[PDB]
């Protein structure tokens, strides 16, 4: 059985030993597809996510020096819009995308095995070294992280509802 | 056996829970029998719902709702509310909103009935859900067999209170109230 | 004549039984016998209701709606693979 869903069956898949594990897959999308390419994309959404949520509310609190003349009242998707006609979203893409070409490299070397997935070495100031530290960060790491996807979502779907941005909103 | 006049399929299991033998047309023979129960368990749960729905709507209504629906009514609440949602009212969104979340539980629910029917651990109809532990903790009690004769209650009733109102404008606590 | 190569992961596929091996279902060689019924019924339905909002074409069609309408027949492929793996016993 499984540890988030009692009736279901414990997916075959996922193990306990990798970070946030839960034993929740009850369509087991994981058997269709390889395991360490879910992990790997699961870490990069997680990501992602986490910085657009935080980005959502920045953008409410405070505006960096002359964008407000260029973004007129837009917010979230909307100035997206404006500075795609500007050319901070594509300068933005293009070393994104860059990054994202040695990305390809990393997961290439993930899905064959031989490199652990999500993992690219980066800590410039040093957080893990403590190999029991290191597991609570990285547990952290993907619940914040789920929760900055569906927080993502939240915030874009109340824009689209009625404009207002994330802070607004509460606020009214 | 219910009736001695029609016996009772031998496919259907004396052991398993509500079994009263009532199967005068053996139907349990033409279809899978974990199935037939799992069909049985989720109508009654749906069922059960349906009636109190029934009779709670004309005793209490949640603050608003009353210039969205009219005063009285039933099946009318629902397409009332779908046209005020086809309308593009954003405040009249119940239906959907109803529909997703029973059609995720059901999609994510979805392998618990196959997987019983290969042998699976989980008898059929047990989510295992009791957050309070008092209704199904350790021993029970005849609980398991009410929530059957409810629920089997439960889907003539909603029958019997839908059918009224299709013939007349009265609701279900009306209807109790005065018969004509 | 000479060795003809085939892609690493190439393996034998050649039945003679009642349903063929599962492996024939690739990525989906795990997936049960149920949740292919289930995917077969869902992507019919699915399908055809998408297939059948759009079936007076436009010049804006829905791209969701023609998407989703691509789910028909998906769904044949979806209710054969249900029938190889219920014959495998999964
Ligand atoms: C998915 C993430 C995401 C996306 C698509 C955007 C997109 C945008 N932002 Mg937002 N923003 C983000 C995250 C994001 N932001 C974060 C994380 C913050 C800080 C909490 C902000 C704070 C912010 C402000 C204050 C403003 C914008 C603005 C803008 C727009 C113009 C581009 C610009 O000047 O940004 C500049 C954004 C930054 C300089 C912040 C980036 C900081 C993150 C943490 C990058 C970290 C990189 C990391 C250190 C390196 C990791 C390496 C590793 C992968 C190996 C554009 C629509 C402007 C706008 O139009 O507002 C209405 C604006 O004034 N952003
Ligand atoms: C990528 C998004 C973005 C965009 C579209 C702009 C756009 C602009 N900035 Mg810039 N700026 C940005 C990000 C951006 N800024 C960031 C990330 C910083 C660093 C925090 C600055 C720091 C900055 C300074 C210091 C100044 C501008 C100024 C200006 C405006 C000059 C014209 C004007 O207001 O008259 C122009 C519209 C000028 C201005 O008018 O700002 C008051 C100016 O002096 N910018
Ligand atoms: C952790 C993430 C997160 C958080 C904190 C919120 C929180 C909120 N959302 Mg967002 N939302 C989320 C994820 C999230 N949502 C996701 C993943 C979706 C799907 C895209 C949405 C879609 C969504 C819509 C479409 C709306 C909200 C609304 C709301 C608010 C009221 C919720 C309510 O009363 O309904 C809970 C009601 C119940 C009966 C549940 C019990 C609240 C501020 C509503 C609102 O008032 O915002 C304007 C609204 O209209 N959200
Ligand atoms: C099949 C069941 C069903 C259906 C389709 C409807 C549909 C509707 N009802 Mg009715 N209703 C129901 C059951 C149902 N109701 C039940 C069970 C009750 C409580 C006894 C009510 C009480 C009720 C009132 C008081 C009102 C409506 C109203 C409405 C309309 C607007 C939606 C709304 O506010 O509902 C609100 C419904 C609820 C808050 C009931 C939710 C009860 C939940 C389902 C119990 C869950 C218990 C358990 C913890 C869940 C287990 C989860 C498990 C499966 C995982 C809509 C047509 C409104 C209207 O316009 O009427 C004229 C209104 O004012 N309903
Ligand atoms: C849990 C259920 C619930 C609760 C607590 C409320 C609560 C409320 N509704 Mg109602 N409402 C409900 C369900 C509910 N609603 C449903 C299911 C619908 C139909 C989909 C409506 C449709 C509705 C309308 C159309 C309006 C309200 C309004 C209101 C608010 C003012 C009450 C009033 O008009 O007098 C009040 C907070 C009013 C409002 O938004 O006030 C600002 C209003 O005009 N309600
Ligand atoms: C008469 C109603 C009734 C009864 C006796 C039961 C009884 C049972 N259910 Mg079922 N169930 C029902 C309705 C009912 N259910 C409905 C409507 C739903 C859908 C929301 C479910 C969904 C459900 C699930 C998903 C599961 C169960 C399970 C169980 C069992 C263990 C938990 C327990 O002790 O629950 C005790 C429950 C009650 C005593 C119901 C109390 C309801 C109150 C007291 C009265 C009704 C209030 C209602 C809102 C209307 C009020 C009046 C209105 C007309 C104004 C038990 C056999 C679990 C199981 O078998 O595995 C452990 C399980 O997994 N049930
Ligand atoms: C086909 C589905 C169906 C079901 C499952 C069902 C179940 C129940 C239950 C079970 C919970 C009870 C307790 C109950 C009671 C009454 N039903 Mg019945 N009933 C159904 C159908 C009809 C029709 C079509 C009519 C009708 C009637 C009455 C009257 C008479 C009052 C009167 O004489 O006015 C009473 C007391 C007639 C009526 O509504 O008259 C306007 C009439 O037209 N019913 N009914
Ligand atoms: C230091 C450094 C590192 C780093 C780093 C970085 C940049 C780390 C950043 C991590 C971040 C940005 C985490 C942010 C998470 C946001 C969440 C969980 C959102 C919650 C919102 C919710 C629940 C909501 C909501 C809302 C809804 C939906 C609608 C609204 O109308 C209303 C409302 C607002 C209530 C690394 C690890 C790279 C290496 C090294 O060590 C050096
Ligand atoms: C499972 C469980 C949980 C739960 C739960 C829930 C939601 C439990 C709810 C149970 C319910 C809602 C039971 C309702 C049954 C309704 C009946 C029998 C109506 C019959 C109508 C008839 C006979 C009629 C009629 C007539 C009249 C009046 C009107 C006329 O116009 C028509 C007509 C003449 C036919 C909790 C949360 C406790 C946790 C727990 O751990 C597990
Ligand atoms: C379009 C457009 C743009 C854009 C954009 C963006 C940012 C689009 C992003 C859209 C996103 C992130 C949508 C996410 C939706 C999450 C969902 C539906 C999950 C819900 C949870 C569920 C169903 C269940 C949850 C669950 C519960 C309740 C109980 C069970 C357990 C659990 C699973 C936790 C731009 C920027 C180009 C601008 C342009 O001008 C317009
Ligand atoms: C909202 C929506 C709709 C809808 C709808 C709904 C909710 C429709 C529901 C329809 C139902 C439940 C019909 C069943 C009627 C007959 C019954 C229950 C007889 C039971 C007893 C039997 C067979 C005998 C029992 C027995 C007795 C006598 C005792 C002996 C034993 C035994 C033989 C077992 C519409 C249609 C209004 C349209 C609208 O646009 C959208």
């Amino acid at each position: 059985m499984s540890e988030s869903v009692p009736f279901l069956k414990k997916p075959e898949a996922l193990d306990s030993s990798m970070a946030g594990y839960a034993g929740f897959d009850p369509l087991g999308l994981s058997s269709i597809a390889d395991i360490k390419f879910l992990q790997e994309s699961e870490i990069k959404h997680c990501r992602i996510a986490m910085l657009a949520a935080a980005g959502s509310i920045a953008q409410d609190i405070f505006t960096f020096p002359g964008v407000s003349k260029v973004v007129g009242t837009a917010k979230m998707t909307g100035v997206h819009d404006v500075l795609v006609k500007q050319g901070a979203m594509g300068q933005i893409l293009l070393w994104t995308s860059f990054l994202e070409v040695f990305g390809t490299i990393a997961l290439l070397e993930t899905l064959d095995g031989k490199r652990a997935p999500g993992d690219f070495k980066f800590d410039p100031l040093g957080f893990s070294k403590n190999a029991e530290t290191a597991k609570r960060y990285q547990l952290s790491e993907i619940k914040n992280g789920r929760l900055a996807m569906l927080a993502t979502g939240g915030m874009v779907h109340g824009y689209f509802i009625t404009g207002k941005g994330p802070l607004e909103l509460l606020t009214n | 056996r219910a009736v001695p006049f029609a016996p009772a399929p031998d496919c259907l299991p004396e052991n398993i829970p509500g079994y009263m033998g009532f199967d005068p047309l053996g139907l349990s023979t033409l279809c899978n029998v974990e199935w037939l129960r799992e069909a049985e368990i989720k109508h009654c749960r749906v069922a059960m719902l349906a009636a109190a729905g029934s009779i709670a709507q004309d005793l209490y209504q949640f603050p608003g709702v009353e210039k969205i629906v009219g005063s009285a009514k039933m099946t009318g609440v629902h397409d009332k509310i779908l046209a005020a949602a086809s309308t593009g009212d954003y405040k009249a969104q119940a239906m959907s909103q109803i529909l997703f979340w029973t059609s995720f539980l059901e999609i994510v629910t979805l392998p618990a009935v196959f997987e019983t029917m290969n042998g699976g651990p989980r008898k059929p109809g047990v989510f295992f859900f009791d957050p309070l532990g008092l209704g199904k903790g350790d021993k029970m009690g005849e609980m398991e067999l009410k929530e059957i004769k409810n629920g089997r209650l439960a889907m003539i009733g909603v029958g019997g209170m839908v059918h009224h109102y299709l013939l007349t404008g009265k609701g279900p606590i009306q209807f109790l109230s005065g018969i004509p | 004549f000479s060795p003809v190569p085939s892609p690493e992961g190439t393996k034998e596929t050649y039945w003679e039984t009642k349903a063929p091996s599962s492996d024939v279902l690739g990525i989906g060689a795990g997936v049960s016998s149920g949740n292919f019924a289930a995917a077969s019924v869902f992507a019919a339905l699915v399908g055809g209701y998408c297939t059948g909002q759009v079936i007076p074409l436009t010049v804006e069609p829905n791209p969701l709606f023609l998407a989703g309408s691509f789910l028909l027949p998906y769904s044949w492929a979806l209710h054969v693979a249900a029938w190889i793996q219920k014959n495998n016993g999964k």
